[PDB]
């Protein structure tokens, strides 16, 4: 759907060495802080969230292995694209039919 | 800035450029061809963002719409300059308009 396409871009945290039963790691809160975020100029931050996960694999039934997932859902702005590409195309595609006049 | 000008002076004169010369859809296509150009100078400096629009992108497509139609009122006027005589018959509201009036 480019320019007006919609993201979902995870950041898996974990800790790499240690598993869950020597270190437990806990969100902090249910979302992401936006507090101090910049607004960005080609993108709209519509959705975030952060979700703890815990893995037990079948050769390590005692070892689980946790990671902290944030996944932040993000709507582009299309106005850059409308105008540079679109309207050009548009320009074009309308003089192509003229030439049958 | 300085092109552009050029360029859209060179759209207003199609106009005074005979129909029997057969050069109006040149000019005025390659003068679209050439604003294409300089589009394609302004794709590597202007910024990228969405919140609006750079004025010299506004002028930019501004001048291209007008050389758009430049080409179909040249188009229209050729149209009406070749029309056969004995298939196209004029409508009197023609004649009183754009001929007595
Ligand atoms: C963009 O993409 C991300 C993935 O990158 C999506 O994130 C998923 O979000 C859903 C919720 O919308 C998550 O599902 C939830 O998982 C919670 C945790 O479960 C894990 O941890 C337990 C304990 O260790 C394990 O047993 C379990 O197997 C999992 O590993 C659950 O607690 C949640 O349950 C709640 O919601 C459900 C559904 O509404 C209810 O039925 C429950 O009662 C309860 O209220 C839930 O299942 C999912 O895990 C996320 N994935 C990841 C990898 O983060 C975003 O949702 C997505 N965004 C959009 C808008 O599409």
């Amino acid at each position: 759907h480019f320019p007006f396409d919609e993201q979902n871009c995870s950041m898996k945290l974990g800790t790499w060495t240690y598993d869950g039963s020597v270190v437990a790691i806990n969100p902090e809160s249910d979302q992401p802080d936006l507090s101090n975020f910049m607004e960005s100029g080609e993108w709209v931050i519509k959705e975030s969230r952060g979700w703890k996960h815990s893995v037990t694999y079948s050769c390590c039934p005692d070892t689980p292995y946790l990671d902290i997932t944030y996944h932040f859902v993000m709507q582009r702005l299309p106005l850059y694209f409308i105008v540079n590409v679109i309207i050009p195309c548009l320009l074009f595609s309308f003089l192509t039919g003229l030439v049958f006049y | 800035i300085a092109p552009c000008i050029l360029i859209t002076l060179l759209a207003i004169f199609v106009f005074y450029l005979p129909p029997d010369a057969g050069e109006k859809m040149g000019l005025s296509i390659f003068a679209l061809l050439t604003l294409t150009v300089f589009l394609l100078l302004l794709a590597d400096k202007v910024p990228e963002t969405s919140l609006s629009v750079p004025i010299i992108i506004k002028y930019l497509m501004f001048t291209m719409v007008l050389v758009t139609f430049s080409v179909i009122l040249s188009v229209v006027v050729l149209n009406l300059h070749h029309r056969s005589p004995h298939t196209h018959q004029m409508p009197l509201w023609v004649r009183q308009i754009f001929i007595h009036k």
